[PDB]
RNA sequence: GAAAUUGUUGAAAGGGAAGGGCAUUUGAUCAGACA
RNA sequence: GGAAUACUGCCAGCUGGGACUGAGGACUGCGACGUAAGUCAAGGAUGCUGGCAUAAUGGUUAUAUGCCGCCCGUCUUGAAA
RNA sequence: AAGCUCGUAUCAGUUUUAUGAGGUAAAGCGAAUGAUUAGAGGUUCCGGGGUCUUGACCUAUUCUCAAACUUUAAAUAUGUAAGAAGUCCUUGUUACUUAAUUGAACGUGGACAUUUGAAUGAAGAGCUUUUAGUGGGCCAUUUUUGGUAAGCAGAACUGGCGAUGCGGGAUGAACCGAACGUAGAGUUAAGGUGCCGGAAUACACGCUCAUCAGACACCACAAAAGGUGUUAGUUCAUCUAGACAGGAAUGAACUAGCCCUGAAAAUGGAUGGCGCUCAAGCGUGUUACCUAUACUCUACCGUCAGGGUUGAUAUGAUGCCCUGACGAGUAGGCAGG
RNA sequence: GAGAACAGAAAUCUCCAGUAGAACAAAAGGGUAAAAGCCCCCUUGAUUUUGAUUUUCAGUGUGAAUACAAACCAUGAAAGU
RNA sequence: GCAGUCAAGCGUUCAUAGCGACAUUGCUUUUUGAUUCUUCGAUGUCGGCUCUUCCUAUCAUACCGAAGCAGAAUUCGGUAAGCGUUGGAUUGUUCACCCACUAAUAGGGAACGUGAGCUGGGUUUAGACCGUCGUGAGACAGGUUAGUUUUACCCUACUGAU
């Protein structure tokens, strides 16, 4: 018959990378998290405490407990039409801070600076980011760079 | 269509580190220049590490002949995929300008060996400066001194549907 | 494709807006190349487009451009008080040119007068079809259905 | 009389007619789940404050 | 063709007119349509919809709750206004000296109004003296306070009250509500 | 004293079914305004 | 060395022929032309003229001609079967 | 279907920027595991004949592979973020925590407005109750399992038929175009323009002659192998210092276009029919023209939405009027008659 | 691989190399080297009280599993488990 | 089931008169399977008899090409379906096997042609017997014997007739 156990089709996501096997470098245990950190859920698998089912590998969250050895993560899952809120109970060892947001915050250090210092000399600071824009009109030279003439090779075998 | 012939110079976007890119030209024989210009990428990713997205079309001019009204002797090498395989041709036109003789050129592929556009690949295009360097017969017969030859079976046009006599062929 | 159609809100044949073209915008139209043809405007594409086919949306209604007084009611806050404003704001991309472009409804054309001058119309217009950028040659085809 | 076993065949059709719907999202989120002796803590904190203002 | 992104000749799914056929209530409803119309008052936008919902959307308003709201700092003089029926509340034994309108009095609540000194007038006398709602309090009853409501979203861990007729030791107390049968919801 | 079905008289069409839709010709028949 | 022309594009340049349509019903608006009075093609047709006033137009009905039209109801993935 | 709370508000079958996850396509085997061809150079008090061979190993190489092998590793799909529930400063609460007012969580007070934090759009957003029918499906492109195969059986994504007419494919549930209130005019789609049949017996360069030619996607079939039929092309040699045959070209080996051989079934027969041969066939290019219930403009009917108008003395405030958009439908629901 | 009376291809002893080519009750895939393997020492947490969460899922049950709270214990010098 | 391509070989010598291995490309729907689309408010079912027409992958007859064709006989191939292709013993048989004549006794289709045309021997209702199997009722694509074959006057087709 058909097999659908907890850790089925996990033959290579749980895999260690080539190399990279063994203990766990102290710096995992040495992370803080705090409620309202946005972390990112990849299992290691030689932990096999705590470990996340494996539809939240690859996934994001925010905290929302902090106990001993673990955190709480809210994951927001979409089940038929509708999205429900996953809570899982999960060991240090298979998260890590987000940097999709550390980012973030550093534009808006920026963008308070840049306020600032415009709020006294100049009218629209222009705090918004934009898109790639076409190019402008530009000259090019030929001078050492005159244009060589290509044309299309005839066919060759060379087997 | 109407064939043109265009000089497109094209560029890899200038960097950094690498400022001054080299400029690159070839002649193209399209429509018109939107055509011009997918020509002129298609066979640069064919000969450098170079797209569309990574480089820029800087100059594309039409280029016309020189002696329009001219009889010349023209010397044309082709690269063609047939249903099995490549293969390399050369053939000759006789005509009064460039664009002319690869409208014949791309006709005449089309009906002796059903070639489309898309299989044809023009490798170059050159006036036989010099008779006796004309190496194919059906170009040899029209040099010759005083040439000479009637119309014979002369069919003339009726605009109606009807005719009270009888149609002669006489030329 | 379906999507980005609305979101350009092109939902029948025929139909025509402007767009800003930016790295935003050309992945947009990449995704609909086989379902539109698309160009480079002249001024007397853009003159004669707003003069005979210009509508604005005034309290989600379709209300014809007859007068300067609409435009200047509705727009003049930011500065377009005219007709011709309006189509200022447009071929020179300027700061307004959202809130101008998406005031104007949606071109409802004709079919080209002269024909498509193709045989089969859902080809590139590379390949001797009709979709995708023909660039300048979009003046033509526009003037035709306009 | 055999019959078809499964497909997912016109489902995310289905979906799309009124769902795929975003939570909706409430400050003061639920307590539940947290840990018992923060929670315990967290309770005497709020009322000496309410005391306070 | 139009590749439609809505549903086409769809109603606003707000009721217009009051569903009943009551002359005078009817008389109200064209009273307060010409003032929203004509006075740009936010007060008389409210008053005109509310005229327009049914007996549920209508819960009652008592004069404890009358009373209380008046206790709201600067609200002393303040004309209370009820879209529906204000009854009686022998649960409080003061009662200030306010205005009170009203759609409907009932006998104990009229009593108890008029003995503390203040007046209840309709809807329409309001309109003469406040045409824009001026120095108003609209006041609204609890509507899920309501039997019916406490057995909406029944299921699996809401706790709800299921629908049933007889209530006792043998009516839905065994296995499915306790662990010691089977488990509990 | 209805229909199915039938007789007589009258009109019309008919080269291996009949019946129908859009449009007009021909025959028959008929209402409305003469302000 | 100096022009012409082809091709492509623009004109708030001018002008001839043909077809379909006339919705609305005191005034109100925005413009144009004028020193002005006023006028106008400016928020939807008016002016002039002829024949007939009845089966002439039109309606109904039978027939003819051109093109099109498979038997309804039902179960069914699918019915003229 | 009934609505309810509100109305600039957040949202989105989409892109962009930033940051994650994956082990399929491809690739790899002088990289691990498992298969696998060929020798070469070495090694035995430790295989066995023979005084030197055949096996075993080891070292450097070599040919070829993997749904249940792999270092590397796409494309397409996929998670999160892009602010007021935010950022910054100062200091209040606690039985939690710290060697420690240390920290954690929640707050008081002060400052920073909508180029307030990318793009585009937004027939408004949010929410609740109740109930119908359905729970045999099938087809097409792409991915894909079993099977020699099937108009066979079974999956993945999307679009369709069923529930759907209309123009085209002669004819057809699914293909192409395009979806439908009643009419008028104009322009087109796919497909066509010798006659049937509305529209060029149009223009241009070639190819093909079949005693079983050919003629348009899905689609109603043809192969290997051959031809001094005819056309173009590749390479080599001979030839002005006269080749080939017996006075200018010739020989050999190959390549692929059309045609031909290969090609045999039962009532009489079907590029749709007639017929068509510098085509009315095949390849390709340029214009003109024909016509859908599609597109543009106008009228009328209905539906929905946003608005105007109670003033008496003339009758319907469920009245009258202004503006914009919309119209396919089985099972089924509701409304007005 | 190189060594030691009986002793040999395999008995026991010694050294060198050895990323796991071993072992971990079982099918297979993951994981693991001063260990999760081997040997030795001490133990009963395979305990008590009830909640939350993950997987199958209707977000029902059952099975299994994860992280805490309140007790009581085992082990270790200890952090811890 | 039938027909090609290649040519190691057979054929005294000699690949291809006639054959032909190892491989490989097809055609046919007179074999049998695979499938389950049509029919369960029913399309009468095996064989034979009778009778017509069609197909060619040609057994005979006409005219020819080829040979390891002297003649005689025979073999291979082409154009050809115009014209013929039988009488019997055993079996319900299709099939098969013999006897004999003959120029020859070729292969097939037409709802595996043909039951309101016949016939009813077989298969496949109810009676009965045997063997094996089953405690038994009973089972057996095992054997044996006995067992109702209905209607045309309508339309069309066909044959004749006004
Ligand atoms: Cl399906
Ligand atoms: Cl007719
Ligand atoms: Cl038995
Ligand atoms: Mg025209
Ligand atoms: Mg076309
Ligand atoms: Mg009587
Ligand atoms: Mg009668
Ligand atoms: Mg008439
Ligand atoms: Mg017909
Ligand atoms: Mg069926
Ligand atoms: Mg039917
Ligand atoms: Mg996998
Ligand atoms: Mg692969
Ligand atoms: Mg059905
Ligand atoms: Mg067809
Ligand atoms: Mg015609
Ligand atoms: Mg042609
Ligand atoms: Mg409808
Ligand atoms: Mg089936
Ligand atoms: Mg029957
Ligand atoms: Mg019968
Ligand atoms: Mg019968
Ligand atoms: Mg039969
Ligand atoms: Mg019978
Ligand atoms: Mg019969
Ligand atoms: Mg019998
Ligand atoms: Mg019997």
């Amino acid at each position: 018959g058909k097999s659908h156990g907890y850790r089925s089709r996990t033959r290579y996501m749980f895999q260690r990378d080539f190399r990279k096997h063994g203990a766990v470098h102290l710096s995992t245990y040495l992370k803080v998290y705090k409620v309202g950190d946005i972390v990112d859920i990849k299992a290691n698998g030689s932990i096999q405490k705590g470990m996340p089912h494996k539809f939240y590998q690859g996934k994001t969250g925010v905290v929302y407990n902090v106990t001993k050895s673990s955190v709480g993560v809210i994951i927001n899952k979409m089940v038929g039409n509708r999205y429900l809120e996953k809570r899982l109970n999960l060991r240090v060892e298979h998260i890590k801070h987000s940097k999709c947001r550390q980012e973030f915050l550093e534009r808006v250090k920026a963008n308070a600076a840049k306020r600032a210092e415009a709020k006294a000399q100049g009218v629209a600071v222009q705090l918004k980011r934009q898109p790639a824009q076409p190019r402008e009109s530009r000259i090019v030279s030929t001078e050492g760079n005159v244009p060589q003439t290509l044309a299309p090779v005839p066919y060759e075998t060379f087997i | 269509a109407h064939f043109k012939e265009y000089q497109v110079i094209g560029r890899r976007l200038p960097t950094e580190s690498v400022p001054e890119p080299k400029l690159f030209r070839m002649r193209i024989f399209a429509s018109n220049e939107v055509i011009a210009k997918s020509r002129y990428w298609y066979f640069l990713q064919k000969l450098h590490k170079v797209k569309k997205a990574s480089g820029e079309i800087v100059s594309i001019n039409q280029i016309n002949e020189a002696h329009p009204t001219k009889v010349k002797n023209f010397g044309v090498w082709v690269r063609y995929d047939s249903r099995s395989g490549t293969h390399n041709m050369y053939k000759e036109i006789r005509d009064v300008s460039r664009v002319a003789a690869v409208e014949t050129l791309y006709q005449d592929m089309a009906a002796r060996h059903r070639a489309r556009f898309r299989s044809i690949h023009i490798l170059k295009v050159a006036e036989i400066e010099k008779t006796a360097d004309v190496k194919r017969q059906y170009v040899k017969q029209f040099l010759t001194k005083d040439l000479k030859f009637p119309l014979p079976h002369r069919v003339q046009k009726s605009t109606k549907t009807f005719s009270y006599k009888r149609p002669s062929t006489f030329y | 494709p379906r999507k980005v159609l609305q979101l350009l809100r092109l939902t029948r044949i025929n139909s025509g807006t402007f767009v800003k073209v930016t790295k935003a915008t050309l992945e947009l139209l990449k995704l609909i190349e086989p379902y539109v043809a698309y160009g480079y405007p002249s001024y007397s594409t853009i003159r004669q487009l707003v003069y005979k086919r210009g509508f604005g949306k005034i309290n989600k209604q379709r209300v014809p451009l007859s007068d300067n007084a609409i435009i200047e009611a509705n727009l003049g806050k930011y500065g377009i008080l005219s007709i011709d404003d309006l189509i200022h704001e447009i071929i020179t991309v300027g700061p307004h040119f959202k809130q101008a472009n998406n005031f104007l409804w949606p071109f409802k054309l004709s079919n080209p007068s002269g024909g498509w001058g193709v045989p089969r119309k859902f080809k590139h217009f590379i390949q001797g079809g009709s979709f995708g950028n023909r660039e300048e040659f979009i003046n033509k085809l526009v003037k035709s259905m306009n | 009389a055999k019959s078809k076993n499964h497909t997912a065949h016109n489902q995310t059709r289905k979906a799309h007619r009124n769902g795929i719907k975003k939570p909706k999202t409430y400050k003061y989120p639920s307590l539940k789940g947290v840990d018992p002796k923060f929670r315990r803590n967290h309770k005497h904190a709020l009322h000496g404050t309410a005391k306070a203002l | 063709g139009i590749d439609h992104t809505s549903k086409q000749h769809k109603r606003s799914g707000h009721r217009t007119a009051p569903k009943s056929d009551n002359v005078y209530l009817k008389l109200l409803v064209k009273l307060y349509t010409f003032l929203a119309r004509r006075t740009d008052a936010p007060f008389n936008k409210v008053v005109l919809k509310a005229l327009f919902l049914s007996k549920i959307n209508r819960p009652p308003v008592s004069v404890s709750r009358i009373a209380r709201a008046l206790k709201q700092e600067g609200a002393a003089n303040k004309t209370v206004v009820v879209v529906g029926t204000v009854t009686d509340d022998a649960r409080i034994f003061e009662f200030p000296k306010t205005t009170v309108a009203a759609l409907r009095f009932t006998a104990g609540a009229r009593a108890k109004i008029v003995k503390a000194g203040g007046e209840c007038i309709t809807l329409d006398q309001l309109a003469v003296r406040a045409p824009k709602g001026q120095n108003t309090l609209i006041l609204r009853g609890p509507r899920n306070s309501r039997e019916a409501v406490r057995h909406f979203g029944m299921g699996p861990h809401k706790g709800k009250a299921p629908r049933i007729l007889s209530t006792g030791r043998k009516f839905e107390r065994a296995r499915g509500r306790r662990r010691s049968k089977g488990f509990k919801v």
